[PDB]
RNA sequence: UCUCCAGGCAUACGCGUAUAACAACUCGGAUAACCAUUGUUAGUUAAUCAGAAUAGGCAAUAAUCACACUAUAAAUCACCUAUAACUUCUCUGUUAACCCAACACCGGAAUGCCUAAAGGAAAGAUCCAAAAAGAUAAAAGGAACUCGGCAAACAAGAACC
RNA sequence: GAGCUACCUAAAAACAAUUUUAUGAAUCAACUCGUCUAUGUGGCAAAAUAGUGAGAAGAUUUUUAGGUAGAGGUGAAAAGCCU
């Protein structure tokens, strides 16, 4: 009947073990917060220097770097696995391309450099809106979904640690902070989660890339400002899940420029980096809207898909989020990893001659339709 | 080329050709750890 | 209050108040430069 | 007459310039359309309220959005809400929309 | 690992290598250890962070969650008509324990976020004297103190020239 | 010589909580000032520290750039301030 005190470190001492106990004290406040807003507020109120991750970035091999920052496995292809008058959709989509390119009269941009970019934006907005309208009868969820134009999606997370190399804080250990601030051209948000693409705890032999250098060597720079976790709408919004995201590659990153710059192999890499960064930010933000964070990992895989286009070519990506436990404390013993599926870019049409689009490919249109026909179970 | 005048360019002008090069560079060992593709150079201050 | 901290550095003020362009703006300022040239000063102006 | 012109006499000047007669109220045919219960959208009141809340508050990360953002958003959301009636009426597929289109006459 | 303290991180302005490693142990830190010192070598990577065609016509209606309101001190290019041009990424800032005070000065120093998850150490060793400084406690008394209730107080109330 | 200080011009910024007849109102932070006492008196300081105090939505405070120069400037006149 001896009540020995528990063998734990001091709360107030100046030691590593004592600090870790103070970390758990703060984290317990998050576990004890009833509202999802308090959990996010507590998790993000303290601002420090963080790497700013750009989904669209000209850095070489950014896709492999982005996998390490996210713990994402990239699998080439599509995730393992209703008559809709394909001709009717083809006619409407062809009309969308012709309308903006050949028929509408507007005050042209003053810049003389945005004219090509503005044209690409116009058609993609038209294509997305009409397809989400034409395909609504087959998939009723799209009727109640929310269509967003250039809305902000934000995710903030910790992964890894570093020893501060200089200054009065030399030798202190600090976690590596990352934030993705993204503004997808278009995205669709629904009030019901999509079905998973693979079972949680799914395992494959492929290995996430390991980067020898720090994030800086891939040109990446730090700033300190508001930490934000955003899905495109506030937590009060009923439509708290994601269906599909549409991204337009900037003209700076388009195929012809890259070949001239001699970075031919980066044509596909540009698409993949945008998908991995954008979809991890979206799904991770959705998961945190449900109360899941690094110390309370997701119980349900979180899924979203994106189509990434340079205005003519299209690529399709599927993402499944299995882990928000990316921190050193939470990732010490984690068999889970996040999954991304992607396909090579394929043209949707070749050129507009006379008033008829030439080279239109049905196959690419089906992939857009199949993505839009995905429904919650 | 450094320490020389460049012919001023105006619309329709020829291409600027430097037949003999005045820029001298040296390959240096990286002080920090760099990706395998990256190579460091010390170049004259007037080189872009 | 404690004195001695009357210098509150600002490069814009320094070059505008004591710079090359300021000194050449007036004939009196040009004569300032001539005097410093005749003495052999290494620094003619800020 | 362009966007920024503000007629001093208001409608009366605009009626004179365009040689038109003004009748208060919308046409009876248009009014009668929504009196029909069939046109009523499912959960109409709640969805409109959510649109207002999203346009004014939820869409942005900021505490108080500005009119240059929500004013376009409120209208675009409403059109999408009305555009969902294609389930009931397949004819609505015969109309399309453009943006920032120039109109002119002499 | 323990004990204790509670302004930290960014940006601006400024500063100009004080940054980091190695080697030294002359000088510098008001002492050592160790380096903020000496020598040598290295460093700060951006199309998003930051800096850096012409001529005409023309405007009554604040902001404050802008709605209701009230107010008075009366309060921020655009748009249009014509002309001309008809595809672009170079350049520069980015290190630090730092600046103004002759000093590694208890001083001065703007904004954003946050209040301990960040950042730190009051004691070189010993002793327990006087005087001096600071904190706490007070038997009985309660302004008898003093130029004056100055200072302090388990008080911090009232009133008049 | 107005990077201090005096006043002005332009462009900006900050003000929590609590009460109120709704404000050069009240309580009291941040912030600004400097009442009284002790310490310090070649000091940490060529005017500070420690307490105690005054204002704290305004005739407020603060930042950046510009302006007025000695027979002068500025001054809610202390003959005060102008490194
Ligand atoms: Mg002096
Ligand atoms: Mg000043
Ligand atoms: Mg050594
Ligand atoms: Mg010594
Ligand atoms: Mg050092
Ligand atoms: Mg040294
Ligand atoms: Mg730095
Ligand atoms: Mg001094
Ligand atoms: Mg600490
Ligand atoms: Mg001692
Ligand atoms: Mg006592
Ligand atoms: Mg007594
Ligand atoms: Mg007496
Ligand atoms: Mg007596
Ligand atoms: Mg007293
Ligand atoms: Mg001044
Ligand atoms: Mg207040
Ligand atoms: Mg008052
Ligand atoms: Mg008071
Ligand atoms: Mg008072
Ligand atoms: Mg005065
Ligand atoms: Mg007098
Ligand atoms: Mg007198």
């Amino acid at each position: 009947v001896a009540r020995y005190p528990p063998i734990v470190a001091s709360m107030t001492a100046d030691s590593k073990a004592a600090r870790q106990r103070r970390v758990q004290r703060w984290q317990a406040t998050v576990h004890a917060a009833p509202s999802v807003d308090e959990k996010i507020r507590i998790l993000t109120k303290m601002q420090f220097k963080k790497y700013v991750v750009h989904p669209q970035i000209s850095a070489l091999n950014a896709d492999r770097w982005y996998q390490s920052f996210t713990k994402t496995v990239f699998v080439s292809g599509l995730p393992p696995a209703p008559s809709l008058d394909l001709a009717a959709l083809r006619a409407a989509v062809c009309d969308c391309i012709l309308q903006e390119q050949v028929y509408v009269r507007r005050r042209r941009p003053r810049s003389l450099f945005d004219r090509r970019q503005a044209l690409a934006s116009s058609i993609l907005d038209q294509v997305v809106r009409t397809l989400v309208n034409l395909l609504a009868p087959l998939n009723p969820v799209l009727s109640t979904a929310a269509l967003d134009c250039k809305r902000s999606v934000d995710f903030y997370w910790l992964r890894g640690e570093e020893r501060i190399p200089a200054g009065h804080r030399k030798g202190h250990i600090d976690a590596l902070r990352y934030q993705i601030n993204d503004k997808p051209h278009n995205q669709i948000r629904i009030s019901k989660q999509l079905p998973e693409f693979v079972p949680l705890d799914y395992s494959i032999p492929t290995e996430i890339p390991v980067m020898k250098c720090k994030p800086d060597k891939l040109p990446l720079f730090r700033r300190q400002y508001e930490n934000s976790i955003f899905t495109g709408s506030k937590t009060a919004d009923p439509c708290c899940y994601g269906h599909t995201q549409f991204h337009l590659i900037p003209d700076r990153l388009k195929r012809e420029r890259l070949i001239r710059q001699n970075q031919a192999e980066q044509v596909e890499a540009v698409f993949r980096a945008n998908a991995i960064a954008s979809l991890f930010a979206w799904t991770g933000a959705q998961a945190m809207y449900q109360g899941f964070w690094s110390e309370a990992d997701v119980t349900r895989p979180f899924v979203s898909q994106a189509v990434i286009t340079d205005g003519k070519y299209f690529s399709f990506f599927c993402y499944q989020l299995n882990t928000l436990a990316l921190t050193v404390q939470a990732d010490q013993n984690n068999p889970r990893k996040n999954l991304c599926w992607g396909s090579q870019s394929q043209p949707l049409y070749e050129t507009v001659e006379d008033n008829d689009v030439k080279g239109f490919d049905d196959g690419t249109l089906l992939q857009i339709v199949h993505f839009l026909l995905n429904k919650p179970r | 080329a450094r320490n020389v005048l460049y012919p001023l360019y105006q619309l329709g002008g020829p291409q600027l050709r430097v037949f003999r090069t005045n820029f001298f560079i040296q390959l240096v060992r990286p002080g920090t750890a760099q990706p395998e593709d990256t190579v460091q150079f010390r170049i004259p201050m007037e080189m872009t | 209050r404690a004195r001695g901290n009357e210098y509150q550095p600002s490069n814009i003020k320094r070059k505008h108040k004591h710079g090359w362009v300021r000194r050449l703006s007036t004939p009196a300022g040009v004569q300032v430069i001539l005097r410093r040239m005749l003495k052999g000063r290494k620094s003619l102006s800020h | 007459f362009h966007q920024r012109c503000r007629l001093l006499e208001g409608m009366k000047q605009a009626l004179w310039l365009t040689k038109t007669k003004l009748i208060e109220g919308l046409p009876k045919k248009v009014l009668s359309l929504v009196d029909d219960p069939a046109n009523h959208i499912e959960n109409q009141e709640q969805r409109v309220l959510d649109i207002i809340s999203h346009a004014r508050l939820w869409h942005s990360t900021e505490d108080i959005p500005k009119r240059e953002t929500y004013c376009p958003l409120i209208v675009d959301s409403l059109i999408q809400l009305c555009k969902s009636q294609i389930l009931k009426h397949p004819s609505l597929a015969r109309r399309t929309s453009a943006q920032n289109c120039t109109l002119a006459t002499t």
